[PDB]
């Protein structure tokens, strides 16, 4: 597999994981994003690396911090990021 | 305005809700995966899914998914996505579009033999479909092995309205075997499941070369599962399973809701824990 | 020819995944007698039996390869299975 050396989900639960095991299946590093809320949650461990994103954020308001996101992604090293489904899957703002 | 930031069509009769999932690379090249059912739902909201849709004949699904094809072709669509439409009698139409993986996307992959999301990263880093390490087959080549229903296993309560139910996972043993796929969530025996988020434990797929077969499979899986510390809609799914117009595999959007009874649920006695009950009062 | 075997093998699950054919199933079908092209059996012709794909079986045991390989005892204090697409687990006493 070419250009995408490690990949961050921006996402939590069933569809993260899915998401790493499709890398991993592939040689790609990977990096796991959770919200205070769910500092418990596998798939945080499931990953290669993870850092905590929503900070001091509502619940669900911290998936969506587009920007934290980014300045994650770049931190990280990550080439490419993969935000599963709902979420940041469809936000235009996000994408561009 | 509560749901969205934001603040009108023809009312239909009884439809069938199916769904084509694709895929377009970077070079131009857009294929479909076929159809899946999604028409089970609980005030329109998905249930149980199943693919391929085994109600239509051929000759229709290839006119909806071609005409998907034709959508997403006109865009020049790149990556996965789905292509959602209303069916009846042998007229469809269209209803909505997904950009994105859908959760219900394993069954596609469960009939094509097709990874979605390998192929996904494959796309994202440009590869073309039809590529040596890719692998996915031209069009022609793409067909249908069996059938794949899929059931999400969710904390929400059907004795209590459906309510997602909280707290700690003392015990949850997983099922397997011949064609049972798990997709796991927030799914091990130490978890505790908050309200912030989503309901979902762990994702319930099983495959069967005749959607008779499968349904058995499905059957066995949902019985054999051993959820405790939370209540779970497991006892909601058997009997939408069990019951036989699902079986029959003719069923509507207004599946659910017309028929009651699956809302009427067995008052099970489990011996074992009124034993626990019983010897644990006596002991302290 | 070196052997025969006039049982379900272990390795039995990679061909029902290929096939997709249950086979343990269809022994039971077959015991109660019914014929393998039967409605219910649903086990097609010869001609119409194709090969999907491929599949690999590895068993994961006790036997530990810096001991050669004896078998380890005790108790499992943690056991966390996979699954995900492609992925199949027979349960022995693992849990």
């Amino acid at each position: 597999m070419n250009r995408i050396k490690k990949v961050l989900v921006a996402n939590r639960g069933e569809i993260a994981i899915r998401v790493m095991r499709a890398c991993t299946e592939l040689k790609i590093k990977t990096v796991a994003i959770y919200s205070q809320e769910d500092t418990g949650s596998f798939h945080r461990y499931k990953s290669d690396e993870a850092y905590l994103v929503g900070a001091g954020k509502k619940p669900i308001d911290a998936y969506l911090d587009i920007e934290n996101i980014i300045e994650i992604a770049k931190e990280s090293g990550a080439d490419a990021i993969h935000p599963g489904y709902g979420f940041l899957s469809e936000n235009i703002e996000f994408a561009r | 305005k509560a749901a969205f930031g934001n603040d009108v069509e023809k009312c239909v009769m009884n439809p069938k809700h199916i769904e084509v999932q694709i895929l377009g690379d970077t070079h131009g090249n857009i294929v479909h995966l076929f159809e899946r059912d999604c028409s089970i739902q609980r005030r329109h909201q998905k249930v149980v899914e199943v693919a391929p849709c085994n109600a239509i004949t051929s000759e229709l699904r290839n006119r909806i998914c071609d005409a998907a094809v034709k959508l997403m072709k006109n865009v020049d669509y790149i990556n996965a996505g789905t292509v959602e439409f209303l069916v009846e009698g042998d007229d469809f139409y269209f209803i909505e579009v997904n950009p994105r993986v859908q959760v219900e996307h394993t069954i596609t992959e469960m009939i094509t033999g097709i990874d979605i999301v390998q192929s996904q990263l494959f796309i994202a880093d440009g590869y073309a479909l039809h590529d040596q390490l890719v692998a996915i087959p031209k069009q022609e080549d793409i067909h249908i092995h069996g059938s794949a229903i899929q059931s999400r296993i969710t904390t929400e309560d059907p004795l209590n309205n459906f309510m997602p139910d909280t707290g700690r996972v003392d015990t949850y043993r997983s099922t397997g075997g011949f064609g049972v796929r798990l997709d796991a969530g927030n799914g091990f025996q130490g978890t505790v499941v908050t309200p912030f988020y989503d309901s979902l434990l762990v994702k319930l797929c099983t495959w069967g070369m005749t959607f008779e077969q499968a349904t058995r499979k499905m059957r066995r899986n949902l019985i054999e599962f051993r959820i405790r510390g939370v209540k779970t809609n497991i006892p909601f799914l058997l009997n939408v399973v069990r019951h036989p117009d699902f079986a029959s595999g003719n069923y509507n959007t207004s599946f659910i809701d017309t028929t009651p009874e699956l809302f009427k649920f067995p008052h099970i006695r489990d011996r074992g824990t009124k034993t626990l009950r019983y010897i644990g009062n006596v002991t302290v």
